[PDB]
């Protein structure tokens, strides 16, 4: 019975730390959209002055 | 898509008894031969045709052969309710028993009656078109089961090969066993069923038993009790050839799905579900529940808990009205379950056959009517421990030399019990690594 | 003028294709003893791009039905809508392929081929003006995937310049009806890239939870999926058999869905979609369509379509609408959510219309996308052929009966780099 | 040994309990994310427009 | 073009919405079967305001409901005029709150406004003039009060500026029917001070008065209560609804009503609510409309209007009646009671009039006051929650369900300085 857990439990884990890292990726990438995009509405804010 | 049988020993012919007691009523044959003129039960002239083939006007002859060599039971066959059924030669029966002697059954005997049993194979063979394949039925815990089987089946290989090889072995209970001296002949049987069978079934006595002590609850269960629900586990996995199914898988789908390594074809087997008469309406029956149960170690024909294993595939046939929903909807919930845990070498593993027709009851039986089952067939690794505990009986028999004269007077050397129990821990270390 | 030819491999595509042809000819009129009963005579016009009329009424439709088993031309021939196929489109085997994809594609495509190119050129050479040809099939299936693929070849090799489209089943995570899925559908998707034109993948879980979230089902069966599916199909085949303001046929979707010449992957869908108890409940108004169209919970495919972006989008509207308002809001919802389609792609989605809506509706609208969230089933399925030939498993199957595991290795290569430009392109 | 056994599994359990806790929060950080993303997309496209 | 979204909280705001759309679809003149069956065009140029038209005239109700029982749905259902209904909205989950105030605004909220949300913010955009929405609920349940609390607060952060009525019945001392109310009330009305535009007040105690004093009838029922509550919530909407000479929408009976933010709880009347033997032997004026408004054994609320001074006052007339008549009666009753209305407003009341009176009736006419004597059921309230807080009891129930004394305090605090500024105000 414990080994079954250990395994079952063991799969469940690595699963879910790929998904972390699949978070943590999405995360960065947002940020650096939201940098670029918040930048160019800066430049169009000037360009309606 | 037609499969004939073969049946060897004792426990092949009453198993087969059994088998053909059941094939009979399910498409509605008389037991005489003769479809009944006035009433038709179900329907399709092509579904019977797997198992009996038409002869002349309108009697219809079985597709498996009796072989036995101790006269005894195949009189009895010949005398029973079955006479105008099977054909008067398709009884194969022998002067002299196989005595429990591996080596007998083997050399002796053997060798003067399996080319007989041959010439009515082929013959047999061919008047079928659409052969699909062979199913044997036998016990290695005796002599003509493992030595006549043996024989039988690798001759069988070097003339067919391309044909696959379906075996339902009956090997030697945990303990309750009847032979003194089966740890001789299940090694010497398993060293040529390794790598000539193509698909082996394993059954145990005392799992069924079990069965039927808290399923039927019929507290003094017998060999019939046990042979009629062989049967209705034989019927209910070859039911895809005959019935049609939404999702049906034949022979040999059922073997390209479930033996993903050459030498590992060593399964379970269950059956779902196994109720009594009374409580056949008390009890709630759908297809969650009923794959629930044919899981469970306690409902399992070999006793060893699947629990000790990995499972590598699983294969699931279902009977009757079972929609292709809710088959999925539960095959989920088995993945999410706990106690069972399958082998990251597979990631999925479940093949999910379905055939509308629902299970026969034989007159006066033990079983009662369901409107559905579930047969489960799935590899593991927990046949390990039993071909492990069975090295450890064969040792204390093979270290102190006893019952060895039995056969090396009658023909065997030394060289093959050696061999055949290496070969057995080559099987049990090769399951090991692959549970790895 | 213009024709199409229908092929149905696998167990899977013979029942799907058994429905579709249920549908085109309830649509079209035809009864299923092959006669004629339609009411309207706009329908005589384009009867001729399926059926070919026989001496004596029998119009039978152009489609070549192809496997190893008879059981699925017993069930065929048995069920309704069966006795309009032709005996000669019912070439087969007696062996069977069981999965192996090594059986579908060398042990006996390489001798059923023959059998299933003679029908296929006979009609090709029968129907004048060809148009294309399409086929419904399972990608893990052993006959609709291997011999599917391999007579996909051989036809492509044939006829250069026709296009093809590709109605595919492809495995899914949740449901897992086979074991040894990936394989196939790897060894499939690898030969189908290259001569694919058009490949809208399907998948069953996408279906059975419509069935029970959307049109709010009890007993989803294969019965109702084929349904779905055959829909989908015929909503596509609608410009060529019926006028309208703004038609649009086969190369026109090509040409607007395929940006790059291998991006071709289309998920479809079918609007509108309501449950039985509450069909007189919400008006089949053009915005309704519209935002049904654009929907994750109607798809048909396991990928999410807002997890990626859309590079190009088609719509193919029926009935008697107003392009005015059609197109205000395609580009209503362009606007919108800007962030899921392509910025270097103006007008992302094409808006056809045509003028007669299907037989027991006022309207009807068919959604089919070329996004790139699409890699996500991919992925999925190349990491399972990871998983399992990290190990041989199954291996010897294959390698049995004219097998390499060159294949094997080429197979993990396309797929990767293949999900590496979807990728890309985000 | 099987003692042992359980004492490694119950701290994988509770290691993955805070792993599993992790990520629904980062979970909940990428809703918000997603959330900014198409506002600062609309008002950009209103900008643009003006 | 204008727009009221309806919103049922709960078994009693569910019963009560019931009864009102019964009341609404009579008013219109529409058959249970969703049809058209009246005789006046006057009923059908402002049907959008409160029906969504659906193929074949089928008119349904832009309502939604929201519970945890399917029992109430299932009562709803079976109940006449209540297979108009849209199935769309039947959200609902399967445990109940068990008027666990902190379970039903954090244990079932996670699991059924991302769905009720939803369904509403469809419902919202499924019209273009958005005047606002409308929620029944009560203030003593746990899922009357807590989801319908926390809906309130995601619609006031999805639409800033668009008004929310909130109809809530108040538990009182004589008909305290759970143990538990002033924990939720206290709690529900911390929050509705914040995020709702205009809520107004009745009580089960004031109902019971209403129908033994003006009725005299013998078994009042809940069914009689709905239909009041429904009588009022039909006649304060006419303006939207129908034309009048001097017309009074939401917007505008708000900012005549509510001085100062904080101000917002109101309690309603109506007339002419007479008994039927009585009702006979009396001719109907505006005079009499106006004794029966100001008249306290009338005020839906249990709270009596010489305990305090009137804020604002405000009448809507229903009924083709002379505005110098009902100018002079509003004046005439402003100079009569000098104290009960505030010093420092000049002529506090306003009043508006509509053409067509409810089915049946000649004249009628409905009052909203801004009366400060309220602050006797909230100081209750008060009073009852700080003797069961004062020793923690009950409280572990929303202890171990998230909440904690920091938050009781807070709502008790809140509690206090609403009075105070009533009293400050008065
Ligand atoms: N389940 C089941 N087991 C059986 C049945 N008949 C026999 N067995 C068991 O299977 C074994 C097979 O019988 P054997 O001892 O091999 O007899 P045989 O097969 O005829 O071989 P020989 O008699 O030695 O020539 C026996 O040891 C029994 O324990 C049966 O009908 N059902
Ligand atoms: N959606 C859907 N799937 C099907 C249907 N019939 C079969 N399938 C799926 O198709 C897969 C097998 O493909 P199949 O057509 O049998 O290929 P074959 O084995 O070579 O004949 C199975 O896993 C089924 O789940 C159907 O009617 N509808
Ligand atoms: N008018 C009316 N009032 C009711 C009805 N049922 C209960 N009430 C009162 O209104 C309150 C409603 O509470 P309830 O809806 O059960 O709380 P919830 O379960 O959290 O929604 C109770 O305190 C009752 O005193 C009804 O059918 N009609
Ligand atoms: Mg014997």
């Amino acid at each position: 019975m414990a080994e079954r857990e250990m395994g079952r439990l063991k799969k469940d884990i690595g699963k879910m730390e790929a998904e972390r890292q699949e978070l943590a990726d999405k995360i960065n990438g947002l940020q650096n959209q939201i940098y670029k995009n918040n930048e160019k509405l800066d430049q169009f804010k000037m360009l309606m002055n | 898509r037609e499969v004939i049988s073969i049946h060897i020993g004792q426990a092949g012919i009453q198993v087969g008894n059994a088998c053909w007691e059941l094939y009979c009523l399910e498409h509605g044959i008389q037991p005489d031969g003769q479809m009944p003129s006035d009433k038709t039960i179900g329907g399709g002239d092509d579904a019977f045709n797997t198992f009996f083939s038409e002869t002349g006007a309108g009697k219809h002859v079985p597709r498996c052969i009796f072989l036995d060599l101790e006269p005894t039971v195949v009189d009895e066959v010949r005398t029973g309710t079955y006479r105008q059924l099977f054909h008067p030669e398709q009884l194969i029966s022998g002067k002299e028993d196989a005595a429990n002697n591996f080596a007998r059954g083997h050399y002796t005997i053997g060798k003067e009656i399996v080319d007989l049993a041959l010439d009515r194979i082929r013959k047999l063979a061919d008047n079928c078109t659409g052969l699909q394949g062979f199913l044997v039925f036998n016990a290695v815990g005796g002599g003509t089961g493992s030595g006549l089987g043996s024989l039988l089946l690798e001759r069988l290989s070097v003339d067919y090969g391309k044909k696959s090889k379906l075996g339902f072995t009956v090997y030697p209970s945990p303990q309750v066993s009847t032979a003194v001296v089966e740890p001789y002949n299940s090694v010497l049987s398993t060293h040529s069923l390794l790598e000539h069978t193509d698909v082996a079934v394993m059954l145990d006595n005392e799992a069924i038993y079990d069965i039927c002590r808290r399923s039927l609850d019929i507290e003094r269960p017998t060999y019939t009790n046990l042979n009629r629900l062989i049967a209705q586990v034989i019927s209910s996995l070859t039911a895809s050839l005959r019935f049609d199914g939404a999702l049906n898988v034949d022979i040999t789908e059922f073997q390209t799905n479930l033996v993903p390594y050459p030498r590992i074809h060593f399964m379970l087997s269950s059956y779902a579900p196994i109720i009594s008469a009374e409580k056949a309406y008390h009890e709630q029956l759908s297809v969650a529940e009923i794959t629930n149960a044919a899981f469970e170690p306690a409902s399992m024909m070999v006793k060893c808990d699947p629990r000790h294993g990995k499972y590598m595939a699983c294969c699931l046939m279902y009977r009757g009205d079972v929609v292709p929903k809710d088959v999925n909807a539960s095959v989920a919930t088995i993945k999410t379950k706990r106690t069972i845990q399958f082998v990251d070498w597979c990631p999925t593993g479940f093949k999910c056959g379905i055939n509308y027709q629902p299970p026969t009851v034989v007159p006066g039986g033990d079983l009662a009517k369901v409107q559905r089952a579930v047969c489960m067939i799935s590899n593991s690794t927990a046949i390990g421990e039993i071909f492990s505990r069975l090295d450890h009986k064969f040792d204390l028999m093979y270290a102190k030399r006893a019952f060895v004269h039995w056969y090396v007077g009658e023909g065997m050397e030394e060289g093959e019990f050696s061999e055949a129990r290496e070969d057995l821990a080559a099987l049990e270390k090769d399951f090991e690594e692959v549970g790895a | 003028m213009r024709e199409i030819v229908h092929i149905q491999g696998g167990q899977c595509g013979n029942q799907i294709g058994a429905k579709f042809w249920e549908v085109v000819s309830d649509e079209h009129g035809i009864d299923p003893t092959g006669t004629y009963h339609g009411d309207s005579d706009l329908q005589l016009e384009r009867i001729n791009v399926y059926f070919n009329e026989a001496t004596g009424g029998r119009y039978v439709p152009r489609a070549i039905l192809m496997d190893l088993e008879p059981g699925t031309m017993d069930s065929v021939r048995s069920g309704p809508y069966g006795q309009i196929f032709r005996p000669d489109n019912f070439v087969f085997g007696q062996t069977g392929a069981g999965n192996n994809w090594a059986k579908g594609h060398y042990t006996e495509g390489a001798e059923l081929i023959d059998s299933v190119l003679d029908v296929v050129r006979k009609e090709a050479e029968s129907c004048d003006c060809l148009q294309g040809f399409q086929v419904c099939h399972s990608l893990g299936g052993g006959t609709g995937s291997g011999m599917g693929t391999l007579l996909i070849s051989k036809i492509r090799e044939e006829y250069p310049d026709r296009m093809m489209l590709t109605f595919s089943v492809v495995p899914s995570p949740k449901v897992s009806d086979t074991v040894v899925e990936p394989y196939n559908a790897t060894l499939s998707v690898h030969q189908l890239v290259e001569n694919a034109d058009e490949c809208m993948v399907l998948d069953n879980e996408a279906l059975y939870d419509i069935c029970f979230r959307t049109l709010k089902l009890t007993t989803p069966t294969f019965g109702d999926l084929n349904h779905l599916i055959s829909a989908v199909m015929s909503g596509i085949t609608c410009c060529l058999r019926f006028p309208g303001q703004l038609n649009a046929d086969l190369r026109k979707l090509a040409v607007n869905l395929i940006p790059f010449p291998r991006l071709h992957f289309f998920m479809v869908g079918f609007t509108p979609l309501t449950s039985r108890g509450s069909q007189q409940y919400r008006a089949l108004t053009v915005p309704e369509l519209t935002q049904q169209m654009w929907d994750a919970k109607n798809m048909m495919c396991a990928a999410d379509p807002r997890h990626g972006r859309y590079l190009t989008a088609s719509a193919l509207f029926r009935g008697r609408m107003s392009t005015k308002e059609v197109d205000e809001q395609m580009l209503n919802v362009q606007n919108k959510n800007s962030s899921y389609f392509v910025e270097w792609i103006p007008n992302n989605v094409k808006s056809s219309v045509c003028d007669i809506p299907p037989k027991g509706l006022k309207m009807s609208a068919t959604f089919i996308g070329n996004s790139t969230a699409i890699q996500e089933m991919f992925k999925r399925v190349s990491e399972q052929f990871t998983a399992m030939f990290r190990r041989k498993a199954f291996l010897h199957w294959y390698t049995g009966e004219g097998m390499d595991e060159m294949e094997f290795t080429e197979a993990e290569s396309n797929m990767n780099d293949l999900v590496s430009e979807y990728q890309q392109y985000q | 040994a099987r003692q042992q056994c359980e004492d490694q599994l119950n701290q994988l359990k509770q290691q993955l309990s805070l792993e599993e806790g992790d990520t629904k929060g980062e979970r909940s950080r990428v809703e918000k994310f997603q959330l900014e993303m198409d506002r600062l997309g609309a008002t950009l496209k209103q900008v643009e427009e003006y």
